[PDB]
């Protein structure tokens, strides 16, 4: 994603933390996840947050610390965290 | 005598098995129509044909259903390559040599065993049968406080604590035994060893009960206030140098635990323990300090040996059903040599867990079974296990906020899908299930 | 709780597995040439240490050994690709779904189960309970009968040999179950049939016991001298051909069981009988007259209608643990179905053995155990394999003049190496053996 506008960079990066994120819940549905909610309330435990670590870890072809789903709450903010990361 | 399910409990388990995944995915949707075709069929039936008259084949997929629309909904998902939260799926690649890891604190959370004590009898008659035999050597009850009635001690005692995690992790043991998974090895965190040794039959019940209801009150009167432990994620030798800075003139901090590659355990008095976690906490490392722990596992504990072997004196070790993989000694003990010393040496020595995980490894052991209401322990062996290029299941029991059947046939499914022999049938026990006629497809 | 063997007992097994046949024969090698360095070496602690601290891997055997020598023959042989008495080799080819066929009269020799009574405590433990129960309604003791006591009645009367063989398969299932082999269904021809809900627990063992005593106590008040039953070693229909000359007017003869491919059971009266089988052996055909046998699975038992119905009104079918393929209907029953009027259609109706087999390949079941003194009917499912192109395992339990420890290992071992997950720490109980360092071969 070199080719790509930031806005562009924005949807795919969300679009691959709430795909990761729906697949650790089990939903699968990709969409279901909203945005603005926090992992917490989603039904997230530390074991959780480190599959979606390891997920994200996969998928970017990235290591990230295991702390990252802590600390950026929400699927938006621990997307925008990941266009400085990548 | 006791049954997995409940006879009115709504989960049971659909296991499906075929030669590659487009088998698999075909009969999962002839099954999705055979279903939606005939409103009359029971889910009961159905489950035990699928677990009685169905060759067992390497790609697998269990289902978890409480109703036809959750079986749909499952089936539908399978057949079309897609994930869903109810179904788990594997490659039977492993050789279910199978270990059974008993951790200590860190399991807990209010609500555990609850949905298991009103839906696996199993469960809950070994829960029974332990609680019983703790009860013996206290004035409260195992269930109500489990249960979290209004007059039940707190779980933030670890005197309470310790009996309870006891009786859920060797109730547990039995609920995994009922489905057929035995352990062929035990492994046990501190006080976790009192549990595998009552599961390996080490120990009696009783004696077991006694020994974790009399050290944890022990801790409780000499030990809590005067120190904790902290949980580092750091190699055990990198926290070894930074504890040698404090404790310059004597033992103030010590390793109580090598857990993991880059997970240890450090105990000691309190305020030389925040300092180092707040030094740490510092550098972007992951340090916290454990509720409910006194500093066991350092020479706190020194002082109360001829009183620990005065109040276990009573302990009859015997030979167990299956080996210990001792995480005191690093020895496989076969349960004879578990008497009162051995129990204050399990509660004096760092726990050397790492290293045994290692030899399990070697040993040809390639599926760990926490059995425990939350997985304490499971990701610490899968991280050990890839840093050493080894295909291991490590496969927790329960989770916080998913104690019930529900749960148990998702971890029993874990292990059936990558290749460890379940007895399915077992689900539908006293239901008056009859073996039905099922689609065939591409074989059968 | 009750073990495999006395600790004097000298028969221990010694399971090895490699990657391939040359790393097995090469870890044989390695593994005799380190007893032979050592004679301070426990077989115990080696046994033990083989079972609990190796991989499970495809390519398998077990050596059976009461001493060092027969451990270094087993290995040696082993090490040079040799066949030796007392090793069981195979790969683990197979998925190990397992079912419990128990056969009727033939697999009945003296001295049966004396050597597994002074020997195998479970064994021992199961007989009496099973015995117990058929001694509430008979004068005699089943032990008497099968230690040869000089009062006992003679095996060869049909009221006697059928309960009799009822404790005999019922304590070897139990004996299979010890070493971690459980049935995933059960099988039985005829009376056999009995033993077999008793297994399942379709039946309790009161009435399983009473079902067989007083039946065969019928057959022989009512039937003996009557008729009989004989084997002839041809397909069914040439079989109907030829029973057809005998049959001019009214019949004398009729097809009692379909039991294999060219394996078939003949029922009628003794003279004509004994003409069929004297006719067949002149052009070269195998069949006998089964020993104490009577014309069962005939009209001959059709006036016993009423009278078995009154004898049989006691039973109280319910649910078991395990499927019953009957042979009578061709149907997997749960056991609550078995009520006096299928104990009449058990001993009217001729037996389905060879469908049900085909039944049962096509459910999964690739592990055929006869819980029997000396196979009978694992031929004729082998031969039932070859004809349906399947891989099974067809694994007798014991052999005429081969009824201890060194026979039971070596049907357990048969079950291992094909890869049915069994027990073997469990042959080590009461011992004090320990997990010793063993030679590694190649990466551990
Ligand atoms: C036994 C010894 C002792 O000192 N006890 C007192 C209680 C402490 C028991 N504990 C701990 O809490 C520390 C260990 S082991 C767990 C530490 N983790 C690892 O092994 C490293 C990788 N795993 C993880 O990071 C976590 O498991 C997850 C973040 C993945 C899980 O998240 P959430 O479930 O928090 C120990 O034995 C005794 O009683
Ligand atoms: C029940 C019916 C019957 O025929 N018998 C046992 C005799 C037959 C023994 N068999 C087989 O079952 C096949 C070969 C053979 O020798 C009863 O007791």
């Amino acid at each position: 994603m070199g080719a790509a506008t930031p806005a562009e960079r924005d949807a795919i990066l969300l679009d691959l933390v709430r795909g990761q994120v729906a697949a650790v819940l089990g939903h699968a549905s990709g969409e279901d996840i909203e945005p603005g909610r926090a992992f917490k309330n989603l039904g997230f435990d530390s074991l959780t947050a480190v599959e979606l670590r390891d997920r994200l870890g996969a998928a970017t072809g990235h290591k990230l610390p295991a702390t990252i789903v802590f600390d950026y709450p929400n699927p938006t903010a621990l997307a925008q965290h990941l266009r400085a990361a990548v | 005598a006791p049954a997995l399910a409940e006879v009115l409990a709504p989960t049971v388990p659909w296991p499906l098995s075929g030669k590659n995944p487009g088998a698999l995915q075909g009969q999962a949707a002839r099954l999705a129509a055979h279903l939606a075709e005939d409103h009359d069929l029971s889910l009961s039936d159905l489950g035990l044909s699928l677990a009685t008259t169905r060759a067992r084949l390497e790609h697998r997929a269990v289902v978890v259903l409480g109703s036809r629309e959750e079986a749909l909904g499952g089936l539908g998902a399978l057949g079309e390559q897609m994930p869903a939260g109810n179904v788990v799926t594997g490659a039977a690649d492993l050789s279910g040599k199978t270990v059974f890891v008993f951790p200590g604190q860190g399991s807990q959370w209010a609500g555990m065993a609850v949905e298991l004590l009103d839906s696996s009898p199993v469960f809950a008659a070994r829960f029974a049968e332990v609680a019983g035999a703790v009860e013996a050597y206290v004035d409260w009850s195992v269930e109500s406080v489990v249960r979290g009635a209004d007059e039940a001690p707190s779980l933030d005692r670890i005197e309470i604590l310790q009996p309870v995690l006891f009786t859920v992790m060797v109730s547990l043991a039995a609920l995994w035994r009922a489905a057929g998974v035995v352990p062929d090895a035990v492994v046990g965190h501190c006080q976790g060893e009192i549990a595998a040794a009552a599961v390996s039959g080490a120990l009696s019940l009783g004696d077991a009960a006694q020994v974790v209801v009399l050290r944890s009150q022990l801790f409780a009167d000499e030990l809590v206030g005067k120190g904790a432990v902290a949980s580092v994620s750091l190699p055990a030798a990198e926290v070894e140098a930074r504890i040698a800075r404090f404790n310059g003139d004597a033992e103030l901090l010590s390793i109580a635990g090598n857990n993991g590659p880059r997970s240890v355990t450090v105990a000691g008095q309190v305020a030389a323990l925040e300092e180092l976690v707040a030094e740490l906490e510092a550098e972007g490392v992951r340090a916290k300090v454990i509720g409910s722990t006194v500093a066991s596992h350092s020479a706190q504990v020194d002082p109360l040996h001829e009183r620990i072997l005065d109040l276990l004196s009573f302990v009859q070790p015997r030979e167990g059903s299956v080996p210990l993989y001792s995480t005191v000694n690093g020895e496989v003990l076969n349960g004879a040599e578990l008497d009162a010393s051995y129990w204050f040496e399990n509660s004096r020595r760092p726990v050397s867990f790492e290293p045994v995980v290692r030899a399990l490894f070697a040993d040809g052991f390639d599926v760990f079974v926490e059995s425990s209401a939350h997985p304490v322990l499971t990701y610490g062996i899968s991280e050990t296990a890839e840093a050493a290029g080894r295909e291991v299941l490590a496969q927790g029991t329960l989770r916080r906020e998913e104690g019930g059947l529900a749960r148990f046939y998702s971890s029993l499914a874990g292990v059936w899908t990558r290749g460890v022999d379940v007895d399915w049938a077992g689900a539908f026990a006293g239901r008056g299930a009859r073996v039905v006629d099922l689609p065939t497809y591409a074989f059968q």
